[PDB]
DNA sequence: AATAAGTATTGATATAAGTAATAGATA
DNA sequence: TATCTACCGACAATATCAATACTTATT
């Protein structure tokens, strides 16, 4: 049934508390059963309906692929077992000696004890269903690569054992797999995978042409050169291709991470929360140990407990999909033809005719390039299909009922929904499909708000309010035709930036217009606040700009400016000028420029035959926001040096070249609700690891690995600037979610009921202060001073020097003794550590006095961090009262 | 008489790509009395030689000495080396065209549009009388350029759509191994495949003694390759050279099908043939186990394929009912 | 007590085949 | 001063083969 209906029907608050008490009752069991480990709901699946088609009869019909899987799973798993008795049957001997050299010498005595420790049809599952998932990925047709499948094979392995660990850990209250042990174990159970997995295959002859039909196998390992180097490939044949790009993809494959439909458990702790059954860690980004180190050590301090308040404010918000526009998006997916971003059902790739061989090389090459292009469009157009008839299922699934999303953090901070099929963060269509469960009286505020809303979807939101409410009410009738008819009428809806969350607006908006008091009227329907260029407003904060911040309007203005604009204008006048001079590149390209190019260039900038247009718009840039250009100078040298650091401690003659040290130091500050913060920017070094099928180029994880200095600054300024928005944003979350709002934010856009905005606009404004009252950047400077206190810089002499305590600094030779001075026996000992021209111990110290007095020699400076840019003056408590600063 | 540059010019040539030019007319001599052009070009006052990559132009030269052709193009777009060029071969019978090689329009733009070079096609069963091409092919960078002009040969689409063009190229020591080596040996991979069934090739010189221990004994013999020092070759700092003929040969199979076979099977040419065709297809082992009747085949590695038996497994490619498609073997690195 | 042998392991090179991309100071 | 030359990072993977270290099998 329709649980929203009932909700909605119940005339009164407290009626609609029992109930939704009651509701949560009667929902824990299927919550309990939507938890399920994907093991055990694929082999029940399966094998059920593989059962009641045996009866029903055999078909090619839906169930057809659940009835193939189920017996390649049954006649696999007497191979795994198999290998398993022939594994123990040795592993037993307790003699390693001169044995088979390969096939039991090292590699089935490496991953003996690692198959025993999960049941074998969980294995034969696990690989079944990870070879189905990996379809067209990894640049190849109609395949995976055999590395990312081989691992991913070992890894859900290995998840599956450690959770089975844990839950038995729980009942009666390696360590980490290698890469190696990873590849095998998935390498060799994929091995037999290939060998049982068969499928009917139709084909015409060529020299009878006699239509006939054979078994062959539905996996292959091959190869194929790219750029001249070749990559293993496992190709997936065209028969379960045509499966798996279908309708009933869900149905093999079910997504074992769904919008739950009870509260989500609270954060406490970096390692539980979400989920009340399934056990998923704080952070996205698994890769990197040493994140993962810092947040387990700042969970274990306690002083993250902001990030969980908004954490949990962000995750206990009740959604509801909306049904209206389900419906149309259903019509139009049933129809077949392709829609707004809709692709369009095709049944095969249709290649242009091939010219003639004798034709010269360029016409060959050319014609190679565009069979190339129509293939990418065609993989493309069945990847969107398909992923938007897996997103339209799990919604039909969760018409009825309320569904939360729990929230994670990536490295940076920002909050993304555990659910990745189906959430609020998606495309147009999946955010016009969800809509909030509780309902709020619009009010005289809110049908003001929503007017603006629907004027703000339209692209129209340059302009202030009056105006926008202005549009919405002049395009009332187009606002009828649209909801009464969505697709049989003019479609004014489509022409909108946002056309499905604007035909759900549209609906709204209908629904109010046939009330003759609109205020009584309440609405589901989030609108969404945000500020233009979140990062800018930030940077004018930081750098205390006065010019800037008027464009980002952090003071108040009667009319809303925006940066895209200006800088657009700036540059259009640069552009002009530059074409007066002479250059030719500039006039042909004056017209193509528009404001989604600015806005495209801007964003990369502040977070992450032409070539005048990237330079023109940083120059612009820079000159609009000189204290940020500042600021991201200083941060990108920060993290230069920071890079270029070694630590004391870490430093001895385990190093490769005594001489030549490696950095290993990244960068890694404070958030300022005080989660911690690593760049992950290190470079991988790439090995062939020996499998059944091949030799795997990977990398390790963990293998230490020098840091990549490049990427560490080219990321500071982007990192540090996604960590403040995160932060503003967990702050605005933890104090909506108390006073009483539903708080929603796709990071760029915060999301809330129409009656709530004004509400939820004031708290954003403060929570801006509340963050920037201190000065950051110099909070940052301090915590760089006391975190890479003891490191050493290795440095060159080709530029001046910059102080005068370096020369006694590198000697350590004065005498400490009566205090803890081992840091001058400290650094002296990193001398010793360093292998300086020795057999005896005073020959490097004596030498830089040459230097003392320079000589080219690669000195070792110490670490000293830049002082801040001088801030400009700005005020920023002036923002209480722009109301443009978010809109 | 085109007047020949010796070693004081081509040593105030600063910059050459990595490209390495034999100055020593002597050997040329040799070479040319070798080659003894005027065995299949019988009528050489009507030879019409497109030389590529002239860069010093010394065997342009002796060339046009010794043979007098109709019209000799050198295409030379090197900007020092145009410039010695035309301020040494000036008002002589020869043409110095400043266009790319490399490009493919060059051809089309000079044979075609501009037709400054007209050749004589002819048919395919002799080696074009009228048209001979040279090449300098010697960058250790500008590989694949000798591969596209091979490749070119089994198309039937670049220079040799005017019949059975002879090519005297000038390609590093191990390119000319790559493409010189016979079943079994070290170097054997795709390239020298596609040499044997492409091409007739020998090698006419080399420059060192201590190269021709990478090529058959056999081959050598037969070859009788003319050895001479790196003190002849002017940049006397990179790897040694080899001048090889290369005369187009008849073939009778489908070159998309056979590239595809071979392209495939020569990636494992140490596999024997008994686990090495699944590579191909979804269930090739079992086709090609089902239909090679000669069960001691099926045990060499692709590296002991003559091309013969290549062809036999292309012929049984295109006969399996389930083959793949040729055409979807890229890498979609959009996706 | 010799003196050659083996293997376990790592580093190198070739692969395909339009050669992607930028400037850099200098002829 | 205005084109000439240099920056190989997607040889952003893998099979094969020669060279470098770790056990030995007789007298």
């Amino acid at each position: 049934i329709n649980f929203f209906e009932i909700y909605n029907s119940l005339p009164t608050l407290e009626e609609k508390k029992a109930f939704e008490s009651a509701l949560n009752i009667f929902n824990q069991d299927r919550q309990k059963v939507l938890e399920n480990r994907a093991t055990e709901a694929a082999r029940e699946r399966w094998k059920h309906d593989f059962e009641e088609a045996k009866a029903r009869g055999d078909i090619s019909i839906e169930k057809n692929l659940n009835v193939k899987l189920w017996k390649w799973y049954n006649e696999m798993l007497p191979l795994v077992k198999e290998e398993i008795n022939h594994c123990r049957s040795l592993l037993s001997e307790k003699l390693s000696d001169k044995k088979g050299l390969n096939k039991v010498d090292t590699n089935r005595l490496g991953y003996g004890p690692y198959l025993t420790l999960i049941d074998p049809g969980k294995m034969c599952v696990i690989t079944i269903l990870e070879l189905l998932k990996l379809n067209s990925t990894g640049g190849v047709i109609e395949g995976m690569r055999t590395a990312r499948a081989v691992i991913s094979v070992g890894k859900a392995i290995e998840m599956e054992f450690r959770s089975e660990q844990v839950l038995k850990s729980e009942s009666q209250a390696k360590i980490l797999w290698p890469q190696s042990i990873r590849a095998r174990i998935g390498s060799v159970l994929i091995s037999m995978l290939i060998q049982v997995a068969k499928v009917s295959v139709q084909g015409v002859d060529p020299v009878t042409k006699a239509k006939v039909h054979g078994e062959a196998p539905a996996f292959a390992h091959g190869y194929q050169y790219h750029n001249g180097s070749k990559l293993g490939v496992l190709k997936i044949h065209k028969t379960l291709i045509r499966q798996l790009n279908g309708e009933r993809l869900i149905a093999s494959v079910q997504p074992q991470l769904l919008p739950m439909l009870v509260e989500p458990k609270p954060w406490v702790n970096w390692r539980s929360g979400g989920y009340h059954y399934t056990q998923s860690t704080l952070l996205r980004t698994k890769d990197s140990p040493e994140q993962v180190a810092y947040l387990k050590a700042a969970s274990d301090n306690g002083d993250i407990d902001r990030v969980y308040d908004g954490l949990n404010v962000l995750g206990r918000t009740p959604w509801t999909v909306n049904r209206k526009v389900f419906d149309v998006v259903s019509q139009v997916w049933n129809k077949g033809e392709g829609f707004l971003d809709i692709p369009g059902a095709q049944d095969e790739m249709v290649l242009p005719p091939a010219p003639p061989k004798n034709s010269d090389p360029s016409i060959l090459r050319a014609w190679k390039l565009q069979v190339k292009t129509i293939a990418n469009k065609f993989s493309s157009d069945r990847s969107n299909r398909c992923d938007t008839n897996y997103k339209l299922e799990i919604a039909r699934a969760f018409l009825g009922e309320k569904l939360y999303f729990p929230h994670n953090l990536d490295f940076r901070g920002r909050a993304y929904p555990l659910s990745p099929h189906f959430n609020h963060l998606g495309n147009d269509m999946s955010r016009g499909l969800l809509i909030f469960w509780h309902g709020k009286k619009l009010g005289p505020s809110g049908l003001k708000w929503l007017k603006i809303h629907l004027s703000n979807l339209f692209g129209f939101d340059k302009l202030p309010l009056k105006d926008r409410v202005a549009f919405t009410e002049s395009h009332l009738q187009d606002i009828k035709d649209s909801a009464e008819n969505p697709l049989t009428g003019d479609r004014w809806w489509t022409t909108a930036d946002k056309p499905w969350q604007a035909l759900a607006t549209c609906f709204e908006l209908n629904e109010v217009m046939k009330m003759d008091n609109p205020e009584e009227f309440i609405s589901h329907q989030p609108v969404h606040q945000d500020g233009t260029c979140n990062g800018l407003q930030h940077y004018a904060a930081l750098g205390g700009d006065v010019e800037g911040a008027t464009q980002v309007n952090l003071v108040p203005s009667d009319k809303p400016q925006d940066v895209y604009a200006h800088v657009a204008r700036l540059v259009q006048k640069r552009l002009e000028i530059a074409a007066e001079k002479g250059d030719e590149n500039a006039k042909i390209l004056k017209d193509k420029i528009t404001r989604k190019v600015v806005k495209q260039t801007v964003m990369t900038n502040v977070y992450g035959f032409s070539k005048y247009l990237t330079k023109h718009v940083f120059s612009a840039i820079r000159e609009l926001f000189h204290s940020a250009h500042l600021i991201q100078d200083w941060l990108g040298e920060s993290a230069k040096r920071i890079s270029k650091s070694i630590r004391l401690d870490v430093d001895e003659k385990s190093f490769k070249n005594g001489n030549k040290p490696d950095f290993m130091s990244s960068v890694i500050w404070t958030t300022p609700l005080g989660l911690p913060i690593v760049q992950p920017y290190r470079e991988e070094s790439k090995k062939q690891v020996e499998t059944n099928l091949q030799t795997v180029f990977i990398s390790d994880p963990f293998a230490v690995n020098p840091v990549n200095a490049r990427r560490q600054k080219a990321g500071l300024p982007p990192n540090f600037i996604h960590s403040l928005d995160a932060s503003h944003m967990l702050l605005s979350a933890a104090e909506c979610g108390k006073q009483g709002l539903d708080f929603a934010s796709v990071h760029d856009s915060y999301w809330t009921h129409a009656s709530d905005i004004d509400t939820m606009n004031v708290v954003l404004r403060e929570q801006f202060i509340k963050l920037h009252e201190v000065d950051l950047v110099l909070r940052l400077k301090e915590e760089f001073d006391q975190r890479y206190k003891n490191y050493v810089k290795i440095g060159k002499l080709k530029r001046s020097t910059d102080l005068a305590q370096k020369i006694i600094r590198i000697r350590k030779d004065l005498s400490r003794k009566l205090g803890r001075s081992t840091t001058l026996a400290d650094e002296i000992y990193f001398e010793k550590k360093r292998q300086e021209l020795l057999n005896e111990d005073i020959t490097d110290l004596d030498a830089l006095e040459l230097e003392n007095g320079n000589s080219g020699m690669s000195v070792l400076l110490p670490l000293r961090l830049p002082e801040i840019p001088p801030k400009g003056d700005f005020d920023v408590t002036v923002l209480r009262n722009s109301q443009y600063f978010f809109s | 008489s085109v007047p020949i540059p010796g070693i004081k010019d081509i040593s105030k040539l600063k910059f050459f790509y990595g490209f390495k030019y034999l100055w020593n007319p002597t050997v040329y001599n040799k070479i040319f009395d070798k080659l003894d052009l005027t065995k299949t070009y019988k009528h050489p006052e009507e030879l019409k030689v497109l030389d590529l990559y002239p860069g010093v132009g010394i065997q342009s030269a002796i060339f046009y000495n010794k043979y007098c052709p109709r019209q000799y193009s050198l295409l030379e777009k090197r900007s020092s080396l145009y410039k010695f060029l035309n301020a040494k071969f000036e008002g002589s019978p020869l043409q110095i065209l400043k266009r790319d090689p490399y490009d493919w329009s060059t051809y089309s733009n000079l044979i075609d549009e501009e037709r400054i070079f007209v050749p004589e096609v002819q048919s395919s069963d002799h080696i074009n009388d009228k048209f001979l091409t040279v090449a300098n092919v010697t960058g250790e960078g500008s590989e694949g350029l000798i591969m596209q002009w091979l490749s070119c040969i089994g198309n039937k689409n670049w220079l040799y759509r005017f019949g059975k063009v002879k090519m005297l190229l000038w390609m590093p020591s191990t390119t000319a191994r790559k493409l010189l080596a016979r079943p079994g040996m070290h170097s054997r991979s795709k390239c020298s495949v596609v040499r044997e069934a492409f091409t007739d090739t020998k090698l006419i010189a080399i420059s060192d003694a201590n190269e021709l221990k990478g090529f058959d004994s056999q081959c050598i013999e037969e070859w009788d390759p003319i050895l001479f020092s790196a003190a002849e070759i002017w940049p006397t700092k990179g790897k040694p050279i080899a001048l090889v003929e290369m005369d187009p040969i008849d073939f009778d199979f489908d070159v998309d099908n056979w590239d595809y076979v071979t392209r495939h099977l020569m990636i494992l040419k140490r596999t024997p043939l008994n686990t090495v065709m699944d590579s191909l297809g979804h269930g090739g082992q079992q086709y090609f186990n089902s239909r090679i009747t000669d069960k001691d085949l099926l045990k060499k590695c692709p590296i002991d394929l003559t091309n013969d038996e290549f062809i036999y497994l292309t012929k049984l490619f295109m006969e399996w009912p389930f083959k793949p498609d040729i055409l979807m073997d890229f890498v979609d690195m959009y996706q």
